[PDB]
This record gives C-alpha cells, sequence and structure tokens, in this order.
C-alpha cells in the first residue's frame, strides 16, 4: 500500500553492496573504459557507458583512485580526456589527481597496498590473490569466476552488475 | 650549551643574511626556542615532488653541532626513504654518518638530494620501494606525484 511496499534508487543499492567501504580502488581497462590492453590506449580511450551510473555513485559516496599499467606519456593523455568525456570527474565526486599510472601489473598492488581502500576491483586474478591478504573487499572482474577466489575476493562480470544490482 | 648558541648563530646569521635566487631552502628558526627550528624545502624539479614544498621539523639538541638534529617530515610524502605515517627519514647524515660538519641549510640539501635520488634499499616505504625496484618507475612518479599535489601544495 502506501506503507508495505518499497524500492531503493541506485545510490542506496551501491552503497549498500560497498557495504560502508568509503574508500575504492579501481583498475581502468575493461571494468571501465571498454578497451582491453594498454596496446590499444596507444590509439583510444573510452569510457564503458554502462558502468556510468553506478561509477558516479561510486565516487558521490567514496574516495576512488583509479589506476592503470600505461605503455607512454600519450595513453595517460588519451584516458584522462575519455574520464572527462563521460563527465567521471564531478564536484564532491573522483578528480583528476587521483588517476594513476604505472607499467607494471603487479605496480598496482602496490598503489592499492599503500592507499589501503576498503575495495580494490581488477580483472588480474595474481593482483586480487596477492591483495587478499591485505584488503578487506575486493571484486574480481571476469568472464568466468576463477576456481579459486579468495573468500573475500567476490566475482562478478562488470562493475555495474555487482554493485547496481542486489 | 654555550657552544651550542654560539654555533646556531652562525646559522641564524647566514639564513639571514641571504636573499639568493632560487631559495630552494628557506630555514625559520622559532621564536622562543633557538634548539626548534622548521625549513620549507622545494620540491626538486624533474622529479614527481616538483612544484610541491615540505615541511620539515628540526629538534636540535643541546650538544648540536656535535650531535646531529631530529628531522622529520610534516608534509607527508611518498619516499622509499621516509615512513608515509610518521614522516621519519632515513638518511645516514642524520644518524651513524653525522659530523659538525653540516649544518641546518645542508641537511636540508641533502634531503632534497635523497627525494631526488632514492635508495629502493633501505626502505620505510616498501611500496614506494618496490615500484622502483621492479623497475616501474612511472609508477612510483605517478603516486609520487598525486601526493605532492594532494598533501604538499598549499
Amino acid at each position: 500500500q502506501f506503507f508495505q511496499p518499497v524500492k531503493p534508487t541506485l545510490g542506496q543499492i551501491v552503497r549498500q553492496k560497498l557495504s560502508e567501504g568509503r574508500k575504492v580502488t579501481c583498475r581502468l581497462l575493461g571494468v571501465i573504459l571498454e578497451e582491453t590492453s594498454p596496446e590499444e590506449l596507444q590509439k583510444q580511450a573510452t569510457v564503458r557507458s554502462s558502468v556510468l551510473e553506478v561509477l558516479l555513485e561510486i565516487t558521490k559516496y567514496s574516495d576512488l583512485y583509479l589506476m592503470e599499467r600505461v605503455l607512454d606519456d600519450e595513453s595517460e593523455a588519451k584516458v584522462l580526456q575519455a574520464l572527462e568525456n563521460a563527465g567521471v570527474f564531478t564536484s564532491g565526486g573522483l578528480v583528476k589527481d587521483k588517476v594513476l599510472f604505472c607499467s607494471t601489473e603487479i605496480g598496482r598492488t602496490s598503489f592499492v597496498r599503500q592507499l589501503e581502500p576498503d575495495w580494490h576491483i581488477d580483472t588480474n586474478p595474481e593482483i586480487s590473490t596477492q591483495l587478499a591478504r591485505f584488503i578487506k573487499y575486493q571484486l574480481h572482474v571476469a568472464t568466468v569466476k576463477p576456481e579459486r577466489t579468495a573468500p573475500n575476493v567476490f566475482t562478478s562480470q562488470s562493475i555495474e552488475q555487482f554493485f547496481g544490482s542486489v | 650549551m654555550q657552544a651550542s648558541r654560539a654555533r646556531l648563530f652562525k646559522e641564524y646569521k647566514e639564513v639571514q643574511r641571504e636573499k639568493v635566487a632560487d631559495p630552494d631552502i628557506q630555514l625559520i628558526c622559532d621564536d622562543t626556542n633557538i634548539f626548534k627550528w622548521t625549513a620549507l624545502i622545494k620540491g626538486p624539479s624533474e622529479t614527481p615532488y616538483e612544484g610541491g614544498v615540505f615541511q620539515l621539523a628540526f629538534s636540535v639538541p643541546e650538544p648540536y653541532p656535535l650531535q646531529p638534529p631530529q628531522v622529520r617530515f610534516l608534509t607527508k610524502i611518498f619516499h622509499p626513504n621516509v615512513h608515509f605515517k610518521t614522516g621519519e627519514i632515513c638518511l645516514d647524515i642524520l644518524k651513524n654518518a653525522w659530523s659538525p660538519a653540516w649544518t641546518l641549510q645542508s641537511v636540508c640539501r641533502a634531503i632534497i638530494a635523497l627525494m631526488a635520488h632514492p635508495e629502493p634499499d633501505s626502505p620505510l616505504n616498501c611500496d614506494s620501494g618496490n615500484l622502483l625496484r621492479s623497475g616501474d618507475v612511472r609508477g612510483f612518479n605517478s603516486m609520487a606525484q598525486m601526493y605532492t599535489r594532494l598533501a604538499a601544495m598549499p
């Protein structure tokens, strides 16, 4: 009735799944960008339109740090312009200074262990496995679940599916 | 006790009797305690710390210059040889290799040189050191620059 139904907004769903995790690290390739390798970033960078709503709700609630392995300086610029093209930077949300770049996969583990987020989002299983010892929660984004994930490493096909639903 | 005051007077004199361009170092002797100093150092050019200003706290012992001063970062800094949570610095001239030949100014210069030329060994920040030892210089510069922009630019 007026008194006995309910319906949550996307922000409430995202914040619920975050489970008070107000500091988050997340890679770029595949999970936020359509590109799937640093070599592609030398040609173009494109924010996934399907990740945008959930991504913005995360930035309003959580301190967010994006990070990615790149091969040159021009790739960094292409990435930053892509994030801006999609409006990912907002007052009260993500700032351009909190987008990090490295040259090695394991370099991301150094970023995360320094930042000590509540959540890390990645696709490399060796990184998720290595960080489960240190990071409270992780989302491992993959097509198929690894045969073995840590009990504090959750798996899904996309950021928007895991945090954007219940 | 009076020898320390004489030495600290030569150093207070020298930091006042200078208007040199490129004041990469600015030692500020304290109002009421001659043995408490603060320094402002500019991040060295061509490093991820360029454009930042870092505050150093000096605690001078009374046997100074025969005993090294206690120096630490008050500004947060991402560096292999600086403990991120405490600002403590791993530099041998502040510990074993101290000599009365050193001064507060030259200590600031050694710190600036350390910022420009880290030592991935002797690490107080293993994540910062791991990035350098593993060859991920872009990653080190990226995170060191972020912290410079977020913590060392007022």
